[PDB]
RNA sequence: AGCGGCACGCGAGCUGGGUUCAGAACGUCGUGAGACAGUUCGGUCUCUAUCCGCCACGGGCGCAGGAGGCUUGAGGGGGGCUC
RNA sequence: ACCGGAGCGCUGUCUCGGCGAGGGACCCGGUGAAAUUGAACUGGCCGUGAAGAUGCGGCCUACCCGUGGCAGGACGAAAAGA
RNA sequence: UCGGGGCUUAAGCCCAGCGCCGAAGCUGCGGGUCUGGGGGAUGACCCCAGGCGGUAGGGGAGCGUUCCCGAUGCCGAUGAAGGCCGACCCGCGAGGGCGGCUGGAGGUAAGGGAAGUGCGAAUGCCGGCAUGAGUAACGAUAAAGAGGGUGAGAAUCCCUCUCGC
RNA sequence: GGUGAAAAGAACCCCGGGAGGGGAGUGAAAUAGAGCCUGAAACCGUGGGCUUACAAGCAGUCACGGCCCCGCAAGGGGUUGU
């Protein structure tokens, strides 16, 4: 009983060329160039999913510290204040309040100010 | 494989790969690697199991109710239509596969062509064929010889 | 899902120059070229205020920087390395010395280069009195 | 409507006939007849010849008017190549592909 | 062969790019005054002729 | 009438006298075949540059009306000798 | 037609190069290869790294695409180092 | 050129202090798998805790390919195998379904058996098509020019004259 | 090695020196049209969408934004500017 390659190999290749659509030049036409590209692609994403946490950990901090200093105080103090008062709210992201809903930020500012001193 | 032995090319400063003869399995057309040769597939199953199985098969088809001994083969005279008539009387409506065991050469000739029937000599009784069929039916002269092999 | 600003509006600004420590001042200017002070900060769009400096020909600087500090400049050719000292920068093109700093403090990419274009430095003042000009400090 | 014509297996490299085809894609029939008429390339002759046939079909098979048909589209595809050997210095031999072309012109009524 | 040789297959991109200046240009033509047809300027052509 | 670096700069630039294949000989060593930072005569150096770089020369587009002519010089380069 | 030294004659061997001829090179029309080729969106310096980097870091520089030329690099090609 | 910019009661060094930033570490929330303990008379399943980087290598559980029993069966012209497409469904995954198009005569469940059973590399073997590139070259530097003719087409075929070897 | 169940292998007209096509015709099917079943991939080409001429690259990934396309919708697909 001989089991020639048959369809098996084509389908496995074809299945990867899909995955690699849109890649530059040979990386999307050649199975071998494709697989190589996809290898790194998987790792790049996995590493970037951990990154995306930090990409915003930051963005928010700037944006916060930004509006934060309009009120005369700085982020590193603002957090000392909030954290001092036990105001565990405003998970950094929600301190988008600095943007829309400014008054509430101004509120949280005084609260943190009163807490610190 | 039918090729020569000559070393296809010198293997040095040729620049080509490196090879011996076309016969080598890396070449297409070359010889097969661990491809199959003819071999014996049989083995000697312990006799005591050849028995137990046979008995157990006949038993299974009895505990099931499907077994039926007979002798009143009036449908003698090797002619399918006759055995076909005897079949109905005996409740073998041809609804289920049957392993008809009998010493009778004619009754054999009769039932032979029915697609739902498996004629068979008494000595030929065996596990596979029993299990294949849905119902065992055999003449009493047969049930003596099966009872003889083991019983 | 985090906020994202719309088409902003170029806030302009007017900075002095006299007496300001070159680098110290240069920092503040940069942070203004980027948002970083505007709470709707967006690192891929550029919306930092336009900056306009004047009287740059008066910038302070500590140490002996006026003779010590020298600016290098490579041309493709052999020996093409030029060594121009601070003293000579101000003596000739003086707005130059303020640029070589802030530019060196902006990001590197294509956007960073756009930001540099949002900077206007003069020795004067007498800058082109377009519109906005809220002097700062 | 539209009427096509195709000359297959023309002994001439596609890369070379294509230049002449690009030269008349979408132009009028009268314009092309002139262009191909004074274009200095072996390919012109062929592209012209298929161009002419494309017209007769348009008229004698599809009613459309000569006074107002043009090259809606056109193109050349590569057909099977005649490979030949070629003795070379020191006994080595090269194969040389005398390539081939399928030339296609498709015409259409000017306006409506 | 001997000494220099390409270090890498040219990409279909770079290849076509090289060829950006290969395109032809239509022949310059003018309607001949005598006949109705077209001629290449400064030249005589069949189905026509010239004056003296 | 400087000394060094640049794969003791540079053989896809050249040469090939020297070294460093096969021939042959001298002195020398070895029974020998042979051997020698010992010597001597002879001895095939590969048309086609893809990319970077370099010398030149065009095509495209841009320069937020279109065009003809004249120009400023940021930034480079050349020169720099001596009796 | 062996290998070394010298001299006379004569010379583009040289100081030191110039001009000219023809056959190529170059442009147009016809036909149309090759070694090579992981894939390429393939710059400079100073570092750095398996100790000699277009691909890492910092900095400088650089509009997109070709054509005729040069051979410093791609530890260029060739030959699984003799 | 201290990574750069740039820094002088510092953005340097020394001593003291309060902050904040900062990993795939730790916490929060959800999920998987294994292991252990417990409820489950119960398989199923539920709960709690703990472990889960990995080359040589050991162990375990699966996926697909060819063929055999299951086949005098079953699916198939109201469309088999194969091919092309899919942003859908299931699986951790190898995979399996489903829908559309193509294709036009085969296919083979559940459950088992047997192997020529899975390829990206071997300067592998065979074939196909690329790159260099419209590039080098068109094979002796004895040499060509015109008129006339034939022909769908003529520098290249025929004739004449001139020239050269 | 393979048209199709069967040559029914395409009369006739049209462009062309021919080749090859366009109609007409046969056939269930002609993208079964004659090295003709199926017709994958590399490779070449035509049209359409998004995109690119101040830009630094193992060609991807993450995020946001613009354009084009699907669905009444929340949404999804393609592309790529930073
Ligand atoms: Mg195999
Ligand atoms: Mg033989
Ligand atoms: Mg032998
Ligand atoms: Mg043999
Ligand atoms: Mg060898
Ligand atoms: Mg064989
Ligand atoms: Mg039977
Ligand atoms: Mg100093
Ligand atoms: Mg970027
Ligand atoms: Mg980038
Ligand atoms: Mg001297
Ligand atoms: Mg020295
Ligand atoms: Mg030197
Ligand atoms: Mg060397
Ligand atoms: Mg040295
Ligand atoms: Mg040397
Ligand atoms: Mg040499
Ligand atoms: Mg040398
Ligand atoms: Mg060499
Ligand atoms: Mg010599
Ligand atoms: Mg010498
Ligand atoms: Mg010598
Ligand atoms: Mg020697
Ligand atoms: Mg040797
Ligand atoms: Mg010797
Ligand atoms: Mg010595
Ligand atoms: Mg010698
Ligand atoms: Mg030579
Ligand atoms: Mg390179
Ligand atoms: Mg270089
Ligand atoms: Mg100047
Ligand atoms: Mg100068
Ligand atoms: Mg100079
Ligand atoms: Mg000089
Ligand atoms: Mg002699
Ligand atoms: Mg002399
Ligand atoms: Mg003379
Ligand atoms: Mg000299
Ligand atoms: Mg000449
Ligand atoms: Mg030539
Ligand atoms: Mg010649
Ligand atoms: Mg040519
Ligand atoms: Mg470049
Ligand atoms: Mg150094
Ligand atoms: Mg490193
Ligand atoms: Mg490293
Ligand atoms: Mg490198
Ligand atoms: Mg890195
Ligand atoms: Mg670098
Ligand atoms: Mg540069
Ligand atoms: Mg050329
Ligand atoms: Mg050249
Ligand atoms: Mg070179
Ligand atoms: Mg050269
Ligand atoms: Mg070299
Ligand atoms: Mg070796
Ligand atoms: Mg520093
Ligand atoms: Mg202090
Ligand atoms: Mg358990
Ligand atoms: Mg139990
Ligand atoms: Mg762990
Ligand atoms: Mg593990
Ligand atoms: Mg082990
Ligand atoms: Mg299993
Ligand atoms: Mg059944
Ligand atoms: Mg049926
Ligand atoms: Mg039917
Ligand atoms: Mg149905
Ligand atoms: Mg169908
Ligand atoms: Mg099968
Ligand atoms: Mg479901
Ligand atoms: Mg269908
Ligand atoms: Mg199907
Ligand atoms: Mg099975
Ligand atoms: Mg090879
Ligand atoms: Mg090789
Ligand atoms: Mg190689
Ligand atoms: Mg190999
Ligand atoms: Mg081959
Ligand atoms: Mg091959
Ligand atoms: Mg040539
Ligand atoms: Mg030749
Ligand atoms: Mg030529
Ligand atoms: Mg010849
Ligand atoms: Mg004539
Ligand atoms: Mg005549
Ligand atoms: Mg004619
Ligand atoms: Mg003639
Ligand atoms: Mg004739
Ligand atoms: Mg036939
Ligand atoms: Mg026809
Ligand atoms: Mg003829
Ligand atoms: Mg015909
Ligand atoms: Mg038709
Ligand atoms: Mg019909
Ligand atoms: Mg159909
Ligand atoms: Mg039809
Ligand atoms: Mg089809
Ligand atoms: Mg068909
Ligand atoms: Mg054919
Ligand atoms: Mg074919
Ligand atoms: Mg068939
Ligand atoms: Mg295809
Ligand atoms: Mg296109
Ligand atoms: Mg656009
Ligand atoms: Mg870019
Ligand atoms: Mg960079
Ligand atoms: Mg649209
Ligand atoms: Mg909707
Ligand atoms: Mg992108």
């Amino acid at each position: 009983p001989r089991a020639k390659t048959g369809v098996v190999r084509r389908r496995k290749h074809k299945k990867i060329l899909k995955l690699a659509k849109g890649y530059w030049g040979l990386r999307s036409k050649s199975f071998r160039k494709a697989r190589e590209t996809l290898f790194a692609a998987g790792n790049y994403a996995y590493a970037h999913r951990k990154r995306r946490k930090r990409d915003f950990r930051r963005l928010w901090i700037v944006r916060i510290n930004a509006a934060c200093r309009q009120h005369g105080l700085n982020y590193s103090t603002f957090i000392h204040g909030l954290k001092k008062a036990g105001i565990e709210v405003d998970r950094k992201n929600l301190a988008d309040l600095a943007v829309r809903e400014p008054q509430v930020f101004a509120e949280l500012v005084e609260r943190a100010k009163a807490a610190q001193g | 494989v039918a090729y020569s032995g000559r070393k296809i090319w010198p293997q040095k400063h040729t620049g080509r790969a490196r090879h011996g003869d076309i016969g080598a399995p890396i070449f297409v057309g070359g010889g097969v690697v661990f491809g199959p040769k003819p071999r014996d597939y049989s083995y000697t199953l312990p006799k005591k199991v050849r028995k137990k199985g046979l008995a157990m098969a006949v038993a299974d088809r009895a505990r099931e109710g499907k077994l039926l001994l007979v002798e009143a083969f009036a449908g003698v005279n090797g002619k399918t239509k006759e055995f076909l008539a005897w079949a109905k009387e005996a409740g073998l409506d041809g609804s289920e596969s049957v392993l008809l065991v009998t010493g009778n050469e004619l009754v054999r000739r009769a039932a032979r062509n029915l697609p739902w029937v498996v004629t068979l000599a008494p000595e030929g009784l065996n596990v596979y064929d029993i299990v294949r069929t849905e119902r065992l039916v055999m003449d009493l002269d047969a049930w003596e010889v099966f009872q003889n092999r083991i019983g | 899902k985090t906020y994202v600003p719309k088409q902003v509006e170029p806030r302009w600004v007017l900075i002095d120059a006299e007496g300001k420590t070159l680098g110290r001042l240069a920092t503040k200017i940069a942070t203004l070229l980027r948002g970083k002070h505007r709470p709707d900060w967006t690192p891929n769009v550029a919306m930092g205020d336009f900056v306009v400096v004047v009287n740059a020909d008066k910038i302070r600087v500590t140490g002996k920087k006026l003779e010590q500090k020298i600016y290098t400049r490579y041309s493709g050719y052999p020996g093409g390395l030029k060594k121009i000292p601070l003293e000579k920068m101000l003596a000739t093109h003086p707005e130059r010395v303020l640029e070589h700093a802030v530019k060196g403090m902006l990001p590197k990419g294509p956007l960073g280069r756009r930001l540099f274009k949002r900077l206007k430095v003069y020795a004067g003042p007498d800058h082109p009195h377009q519109a906005q000009r809220p002097e700062k400090l | 409507m539209e009427a096509k014509a195709i000359a297959r297996y023309v002994r001439i490299s596609p890369r070379k006939v294509r230049l002449v085809v690009d030269l008349i894609r979408g132009k009028s029939l009268e314009e092309a007849r002139n262009i191909l008429r004074y274009t200095n390339k072996r390919g012109a002759y062929f592209v012209a010849k298929v161009l002419e046939s494309a017209a007769a079909n348009a008229v004698n098979n599809h009613d459309m008017l000569e006074d107002r048909l043009y090259v809606k589209a056109a193109y050349v595809d590569e057909g099977p190549a005649l490979k030949r050997v070629l003795p070379r210095a020191r006994g080595r031999a090269d194969i040389i592909k005398k390539r081939t072309s399928h030339i296609t012109v498709i015409l259409g009524e000017k306006h409506g | 062969a001997k000494h220099p040789v390409p270090k890498k297959k040219t990409s279909k991109a770079r290849r076509d790019a090289r060829r950006s200046h290969h395109a032809l240009t239509p022949p310059i033509l003018v309607p001949c005054p005598e006949c109705k047809a077209m001629k290449p300027p400064h030249t005589v052509c069949p189905e026509c002729g010239y004056y003296a």
